[PDB]
């Protein structure tokens, strides 16, 4: 089997807002890193596109 | 005048290759056509 020895290893806790995980992790005493939020940047889709009369987006299957 | 007889009787005498030999002769009528500016849409 796999066995451990630290006590925190499947500790995950949540919170809605990135300054209050930081409040709580500075609160406890702990050294943090931080990551911004990756959002997915918005797209440009069309269906016509794939028939284009010129363009090289014209698909050759559907 | 008469409707006796059926007069699309040319038709039984049609080969294997008549639709594509009257392509190829027609041809030689149409005008140029349209280009997109490329060879294929992967070009």
């Amino acid at each position: 089997w796999s066995s451990t020895a630290d006590p925190l290893s499947n500790l995950v806790l949540t919170f809605s807002t990135k300054e209050d995980a930081v409040a709580f992790a500075e609160k406890n005493g702990w050294s943090f890193d931080v990551e911004e939020r990756k959002v997915p940047k918005p797209k440009s889709k069309s269906y016509g596109a794939n028939f284009s009369w010129n363009k090289r987006t014209r698909v050759s299957t559907k | 005048f008469d409707n006796s007889t059926y007069r699309n009787l040319q038709h039984h005498e049609y080969s294997t290759y008549t639709f594509l030999d009257l392509n190829v002769e027609l041809s030689k009528f149409r005008m140029p056509q349209p280009s997109s500016g490329r060879q294929s849409p992967r070009h």
